[PDB]
């Protein structure tokens, strides 16, 4: 739900796998149980957590509190039923679920979202149903479910985009694409942050900017960063705000490896022990690595070890097998010789490769062409 | 013909009579992370992926090490 | 449900050359299946760990072993080595006594040369052989034709191309014929 | 200049202006010289004016690359590049027209 | 944010010449945490507000001072910022020793 | 330029065509003024034979 | 040959391992094998296999893309017998050095006019009129 219930129960991710931090989230997790009638969240996921001796002391209470509260959402139900009117029932019907999303199931809360999501007097109040599918679509991090309805209510607004209406389906939209490894689109998403603010139901604006600085700061190449963000105002203002990111922004766009790899170890640590930022931490550092090599590469044709040795601050033998896996894994350039222990380059990709890019669309549609013979007569 | 095509499903059954929904649901532990992304970038993912997974996994906390040592 | 046998054999035929391409555009719980038991041993076949993995496929080796005669498999087991210096004729020219020729668990100064020499005598590469001081060089050059010999580079490709393309458009000219015979 | 305001930047930027007058005055005529021959004209280390250069090239503002074992500048352009845009285009245009034709077909055979 | 909630608090009050000062110094921090269009439109509002009233030299030509450097940051056009420049050395002057050294060496800096 | 300028339409004919399938509304044919299209593009195969005799002999 | 009769004696999997090493080219594994066969009376009959691809061993070490020197030779080639610098020496027919093989006619071929492809071309337009434009 929007509650804070779903970071709480959003840090199970570092509760369950490293067992040094599973200190302070058990401990907010626990002091964190009495609120937003956490018991069933906590009950399925029992087996990551402490032993059964104080577990079963506040079942009693929770479990009996939630038919309360339950049966009190049911009784104020049959009081707005049988009785002329329509937000009344919505509200009731749509409280009821708010509650089963607060104990954590779906299936009362699926089908009283579907109930509320059929007295759906306008589409504006459906696009609220569907994002509180979205808050804990999160949580259970599906994949279609929270694209069937977003992609059902995306057509047809006619109402324009509202502050943060509008605004919170884009920043759901940097959710789902964050969690999918698509840039390219993703990259124009966060433009509107000039509009964000503080949104405690989902993730707050200090860890919004926080979440799209890596997409922002490896997804984009120079040109791409010097229009949207150097030449904007809003990575200035926040900059202030943790001194590192200045440093791997300054640094990056500096081409200063000497600092960037010492510091880089925090990136590397921070990367991990996130709920929807753990599972691609291998193609954030590889990407980056063969971007800043394409980056320093770019306009350097020929390069001696020792230039490049004190400007990485590493050895030799590292990049050795660095370039030797580049060149055929990573794909960066043409064909690296060392008869002479230097990393000398050709590059020929403009003149004769810029029009022998099509020849793979060339092949593919002669391969489809065929496939044309193939439909001929049957 | 389209007719040779049962003995290779009947192939594919004894597969599945092999293990039951085993590696459905010990790959599906993956899959689960897997599910919605591009596959394209999941084949040079999973490649340094099982490339690293027996060595120098990260690798990224020991240059700090290998600095002052190389 | 049919094409695993075309796409199972096509790139067990495939990794034979070095470069094996996995599935990537297709997306089918066929294939996934049918290559689960051969995923770690295709992957394994770049990396080309010749103690560890030749232990790894009798290991848990059942039906990709149990086709019959293992006759690309054990073909394959002496393979690696040849996939394995081709991805060193990939890589650098320059071939060192202790540092490459211990990373490709052959330390001796005679089958380096030798087993090198015979990735040369194969001609899928290009070399140098030269002996100053004892080291073996290797020009390299996989630069492709651009601004090397260009028209007989892509000469047989236009005449193909136009070809290929001239009878596709007799594709496009013959079917209407089979549509205005009737009327 | 140690309590000089934020207008450092604009003052550095001056600086690296003069220096770009500079090095499109002394580098243009040259095609290819040594990097020490036209570098003791401005009596300066060669790392801030490579990292600069290499900058303003990452940024192509001009044609030109660095170089580090040999020091060669070598200056080339393309000047046909309408060519396999047009052509890009018209081959990704045409994907989806065979693609829906191969939709059409599909769907009025099977 | 002390300072928004200052300005939710003096925007309905009285005393609109207060407010000069703290958009004055809200342009002076927009400008410090480098925001071009927030510290313009907090400018434009200081004009719009103390138009109607004669503001003593040390906040007239501290509007124009300020509004030298936000459009010398953007190096639009150097001739109305020089003339933003010149009209504060003409509040400045005579009226303080640092705040003369400096509006002069905002001149031969613009 | 003419050729994407009339493909862009082109990318929209398959929606119509894919919704009514009867009668012909608009007068243009795509077809033809393509083809002569690549009949001004042959002179450049027609010519290059030309060059090849002029370079030959 | 994989029928799963023995697959217990040397001699079963003998052809196909000596084959295998074929595939590798190893002959420094046969000479020192040499001696692992068994008093079964087929080693005369490898020695002549040896005889029957020395030939192609031998002519592929002296294939001498740019250059080779005997001191490699040495040890690759066989005993101090001059019998391959001998018969060599009429069968390949190259220049004898200072202790040196040399390799000419490598890549010195020099390319053509750009006349014979031109009329080909030519050629291949009168084919282009002819099928874009046969029916017509």
């Amino acid at each position: 739900p929007k509650n804070p219930d779903l970071r709480i129960a959003q840090l199970r991710f570092l509760l369950s796998l490293p067992e040094h931090r599973g200190d302070a989230a058990v401990r907010d997790e626990l002091m964190a149980a009495v609120r937003d009638n956490n018991m069933a969240p906590y009950y399925e996921a029992l087996c990551k957590s402490l032993d059964w001796q104080i577990d079963v002391d506040l079942l009693n209470k929770m479990k009996k509190a939630n038919e309360d509260e339950l049966k009190r959402l049911d009784e104020e139900l049959e009081d707005a039923e049988k009785n002329l009117g329509e937000s009344e029932i919505r509200d009731a019907m749509m409280a009821k679920a708010e509650y089963l999303c607060r104990i954590g199931d779906k299936e009362g809360a699926l089908t009283a979202f579907r109930k509320t999501y059929d007295k759906t007097v306008a589409l504006g109040h459906r696009l609220d149903i569907v994002f509180y599918l979205l808050r804990i679509g999160l949580f259970y991090m599906d994949n279609d479910l929270i694209t069937r309805n977003t992609e059902k209510a995306k057509s047809l607004i006619e109402e324009g985009g509202d502050w943060d209406r509008r605004n919170r389906l884009k920043v759901y939209q940097g959710l789902y694409c964050v969690a999918i490894r698509d840039f390219k689109q993703a990259a124009e998403l966060f433009l509107d942050t000039v509009s964000t603010f503080t949104s405690y139901e989902l993730m707050d604006y200090k860890t919004f900017v926080t979440y799209t600085v890596y997409v922002s700061m490896i997804a984009l190449e120079r040109p791409d960063l010097r229009e949207k963000v150097i030449k904007g105002a809003e990575i200035l203002e926040v900059l202030h705000s943790l001194p590192a990111v200045r440093q791997y922004l300054f640094s990056l766009y500096e081409c200063r490896y000497s600092v960037f790899f010492q510091s880089l170890a925090v990136v590397e640590q921070e990367m991990k022990k996130d709920w929807l930022f753990a599972p691609h931490y291998r193609y954030y550092v590889r990407e980056m690595r063969i971007h800043a090599y394409s980056q320093l590469l770019e306009s350097y044709r020929s390069l001696t070890l020792g230039y490049m040795a004190e400007a990485f601050g590493v050895g030799v033998e590292f990049i050795d097998q660095e370039l030797s896996r580049f060149i055929a894994a990573g794909r960066l350039h043409c064909k690296i010789d060392k008869v002479n222990e230097i990393v000398e380059t050709n590059r020929p990709d403009s003149k004769n490769w810029q029009y022998q890019e099509t020849i793979k669309k060339g092949d593919l549609l002669l391969n489809r062409v065929q496939k044309l013979s193939r439909v001929i007569n049957m | 013909m389209s007719e040779k095509k049962q003995p290779v499903d009947l192939g594919l059954l004894e597969e599945d009579d092999e293990f039951e929904e085993f590696p459905a649901e010990d790959w599906a532990g993956l899959d689960e992370d897997e599910d919605a992304h591009v596959w394209e970038d999941n084949w040079d993912d999973d490649n340094v992926e099982d490339d690293f997974s027996n060595q120098l996994r990260a690798e990224l906390e020991k240059h700090g090490y290998k600095m002052e040592t190389s | 449900g049919f094409k695993q046998t075309v796409h199972k054999l096509l790139i067990v035929v495939e990794l034979l050359l070095g470069e094996i391409p996995d599935r990537l555009q297709f997306r089918q719980p066929s294939l996934k299946r049918s290559l689960m038991p051969y995923f770690l041993l295709t992957q394994a076949v770049r990396t080309g760990n010749l103690a560890k993995f030749n232990q790894v496929l009798d290991q848990f080796g059942e039906k990709f072993q149990a086709d019959g005669t293992y006759t690309l498999i054990i073909r394959l087991r002496h393979n690696v080595i040849k996939t394995g210096v081709r991805m060193i004729s990939l890589s650098y020219s320059r071939i060192s006594l202790a540092d490459i020729a211990q990373k490709l668990q052959l330390d001796s100064p005679e089958d380096a040369e030798f087993i090198v020499a015979k990735a040369i005598r194969d001609g899928v590469i290009e070399a140098s052989i030269n002996h100053e001081k004892g080291y073996v060089q290797s020009k390299e050059m996989i630069d492709i034709y651009s601004t090397r010999e260009p028209q007989l580079a892509f000469h047989q490709r236009i005449s193909f191309c136009l070809d290929i393309h001239n009878m596709s458009v007799k594709a496009m000219r013959f079917p209407p014929k089979s549509y205005n015979k009737d009327l | 200049l140690r309590d000089d305001p934020i207008i450092s930047t604009h003052l550095a930027k001056l600086y690296d202006n003069l220096l770009e007058q500079n090095l499109i005055r002394v580098i243009e005529p040259f095609s290819r010289v040594q990097i020490e021959h036209i570098s003791s004209l401005i009596k300066l280390s060669k790392a801030d004016v490579e990292r600069k250069l290499s900058q303003m090239i990452l940024d192509k503002k001009f044609h030109g690359i660095l170089d580090q074992g040999e020091g060669v500048l070598i200056i080339f352009d393309e000047p046909p590049v309408d060519k396999t845009y047009e052509a890009a285009l018209e081959t990704i245009q045409n994907m989806s027209k065979v693609v829906d034709s191969l939709y059409n077909k599909a769907k009025k055979l099977t | 944010h002390l300072g928004s909630q200052l300005l939710r608090e003096l925007k309905k009050m009285d005393d609109k010449a207060l407010l000069v000062e703290v958009q004055l110094l809200e342009s002076k921090t927009y400008h410090a945490l480098s925001n071009l269009p927030k510290a313009r439109a907090a400018l434009t509002s200081a004009r719009t507000t103390a138009n109607a009233i004669y503001c003593p030299p040390k906040l007239q030509a501290t509007l124009d001072m300020q509004s030298g450097i936000i459009h010398a940051a953007e190096e639009k056009d150097w001739k109305t910022a020089y003339s933003y420049f010149y009209e504060a050395f003409e509040g400045y002057d005579s009226i303080d020793s640092p705040k003369a050294i400096t509006s002069l060496k905002y001149m031969l800096l613009c | 330029n003419y050729n994407k300028a009339v493909e862009e339409e082109d990318k929209m004919t398959p929606e119509q065509l894919a919704i009514k399938n009867v009668g012909k509304q608009d007068p243009k044919r795509h077809l033809e003024e393509h083809v002569d299209v690549l009949m001004t593009s042959n002179i450049v195969q027609c010519l290059a034979a030309m060059l090849d005799t002029v370079v030959f002999k | 040959l994989p029928a799963k009769d023995i697959q217990t004696n040397v001699y079963i999997k003998h052809p196909v391992s000596l084959e295998q090493y074929l595939m590798e080219g190893s002959y420094n594994k046969v000479f020192l094998a040499k001696g692992n066969i068994p008093a079964e009376s087929y080693t005369f009959f490898i020695d002549i296999l040896l005889d029957t691809i020395r030939d192609e061993i031998a002519g592929c070490i002296e294939k001498a893309y740019e250059k080779i020197l005997f001191t490699e030779a040495t040890r690759i080639l066989f005993f101090n017998t001059p019998k391959k610098m001998t018969d060599y020496a009429k069968k390949r027919g190259w220049v004898l050095g200072p202790n040196n093989y040399y390799s000419f006619a490598s890549q010195q071929q020099k390319p053509e006019d750009t006349t014979i492809p031109s009329t080909e071309l030519a050629k291949q337009v009168i084919e282009y009129a002819r099928q874009l434009e046969m029916i017509v």
